[PDB]
């Protein structure tokens, strides 16, 4: 079901088979983090196009107990061979998104597994053979695919055709339909191996090495060294107050937290609920607000270990007021540049403002 | 990108957004390992020299926005979604619908969203009234001739007053919520 209520736990995920197994974990006294971990493996198997140990994530947790809030930042990092202009052709022209998207240069060092280990140990109280085993069963014995997965495989035939994926998602020349059983024998192999020798199968094993092979086979610059080097990081949230609540969101290297809060800050003074939810008014003030925030994101957002994001400036009460000038009901602003949040935080950009397509 | 969430009987709260970027990432599957591989570095800027240029050992800028909302030091709500750069806008709107409109949590989720990052990128969810879309485009917007689903909020609300958790899974995909007792 899409709505439901419980006393002692709640799990809500993108896939019915992923919900399911987390719930099982909570019913057997496992905590939320244990269950979250289990779910991520399950989603990896059941919703393989979306999330994965060949990717990155941001895991926000409220503690117990200690009442602190933190993020396991398992976002991928670029290998040391990557270059600022790796996404240009020889003419200085940006390589088609369709092309960049399939190339080895696109691949960041996957961090999800390291993030799971970080989380478990911090707040883990189970396993670490239990929470991947039910995923091993789904990969080994298979499961029927949902519409969303069915469609993904249909909609991306051509990308998948060119890789080792075609053998198993494109059985002959067609893609599995809703209800077909998806078996991932090889993925199960890897998952069993994850449980046995721990993570370092991946950052120091066959797996790590095997990835280094393929990234290079597809043009990329990833070495086993890069994989061995990778480590997640812990972030403290970016906070905001809104409408008398207190909001914890993602800071850089995500653009999400700042600009969602800024979006709220901008729109708050407009007392939106005066207007009908499906009215011109709402839509117009939302649209105008998004334009401002997204412009700021395109000019100021990046991994803070490398750049300076004016978090203080982007949310300054007087900055917000300045920008809110540009949002009226009596016309649409056509002058949609970034603001100058630097006028309100101490510093200077250590970078320029570069248009993208 | 997918977002899920968990809450236990000992107070812990998990908001987790997580991805391989593009569907199936690069498409690449580690050979004889079955593991799909992310294209995440294409979150980095193409033309170099800005805040979000490509750099070795740097992380490309994300839009992910797992969030927990707190009333009075205690977490009351959890929000997050996928949807590429539209994520920011989905969570923003979900929070508005829920806290500024006082809509039920599911209602806030389901309530059609817009997204627009520039004067040349507009999207809207089915439900936007036609008269309204038309009158917006007269005014200078470019909501195109047909709708698309935007995002996928999963979320748990933490009900002190009734001592429960209420979990909701966005209709955009076949996700699901379930609670545990005893
Ligand atoms: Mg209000
Ligand atoms: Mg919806």
């Amino acid at each position: 079901d899409k709505v439901a209520v419980g006393k002692d736990g709640m799990v809500a995920t993108a896939h019915p088979l992923a919900s399911k197994i987390g719930a099982e974990v909570l019913k057997k006294g496992g905590n939320a983090i244990d269950a979250a971990i289990a779910i991520q493996y399950a989603l990896n198997v059941t919703e393989p196009m979306m999330s994965g140990i060949g990717g990155g994530g941001f895991m926000m947790v409220y503690d117990g107990e200690t009442k602190e809030t933190s993020i396991i930042n398992s976002r991928e990092r670029a290998p040391e061979g990557a270059k600022p202009d790796m996404f240009l052709d020889e003419d200085g022209k940006v390589i088609p998104f369709s092309e960049r998207s399939r190339h080895g240069n696109a691949v960041g060092v996957p961090g999800t597994l390291k993030g799971l280990e970080a989380a478990h140990k911090k707040w883990g109280t189970k396993k670490m053979e239990d929470l991947i085993s039910p995923s091993i069963k789904l990969t080994e014995e298979g499961f029927p695919i949902d519409s969303v997965l069915a469609d993904a495989i249909k909609d991306h035939q051509d990308k998948l055709s060119k890789t080792a994926a075609k053998d198993i998602f494109l059985p002959d020349g067609e893609p599995l339909k809703e209800g077909d059983i998806l078996v991932q024998k090889d993925m199960a192999k890897t998952f069993k191996l994850i449980r046995k020798e721990g993570s370092k199968a991946f950052y120091d094993g066959e797996i790590g090495r095997a990835i280094a092979d393929v990234v290079q086979d597809f043009g990329g610059s990833m070495t086993p060294d890069d994989l061995s080097r990778y480590e997640v990081t812990t972030d403290k949230p970016i906070w905001g107050e809104y409408h008398g609540y207190d909001i914890a969101s993602m800071p850089p290297p995500s653009s999400g937290g700042v600009f969602m809060l800024q979006m709220l800050k901008l729109i708050d003074d407009f007392h939106l609920s005066q207007y009908d939810p499906k009215s011109f008014e709402k839509y117009h003030l939302l649209a105008e607000t998004m334009h401002l925030s997204y412009a700021d994101r395109a000019a100021y957002a990046g991994d803070p270990e490398f750049v300076d994001v004016p978090l203080r400036g982007l949310l300054d009460p007087d900055y917000i007021k300045e920008r809110q000038k540009l949002i009226s009901l009596d016309s649409m602003n056509r002058d949609v540049k970034e603001g100058d949040p630097w006028k309100y935080e101490e510093g200077e950009p250590n970078y320029e403002i570069v248009p993208q397509p | 990108t997918t977002h899920f969430t968990v809450t236990d009987q000992w107070g812990n709260v998990v908001s987790y957004t997580t991805t391989i970027e593009q569907l199936f990432g690069t498409g690449i599957l580690v050979p004889g390992y079955g593991l799909f591989l992310n294209n995440e570095l294409t979150d980095f800027d193409a033309i170099p020299g800005g805040a979000n240029e490509v750099q070795p050992n740097k992380r490309p800028l994300s839009s992910m926005t797992p969030t927990i909302v707190f009333k009075d030091e205690k977490p009351v709500l959890t929000v997050g979604s996928p949807g590429g750069t539209t994520i920011i806008a989905s969570v923003f709107q979900t929070i508005l619908n829920y806290f500024e409109y006082g809509m039920s949590l599911q209602d806030a989720i389901e309530e059609p969203r817009i997204y627009t990052n520039s004067l040349t990128s507009y999207r809207y969810e089915s439900g936007m009234p036609e008269d309204v879309r038309r009158k917006l485009n007269d005014f200078g917007h470019k909501f195109g001739s047909n709708p698309v689903d935007i995002g996928n909020v999963q979320s748990i609300f933490i009900d002190r007053e009734n001592k429960t958790f209420m979990g909701v899974a966005d209709s955009s995909r076949n996700g699901t919520a379930v609670g545990v007792n005893i």
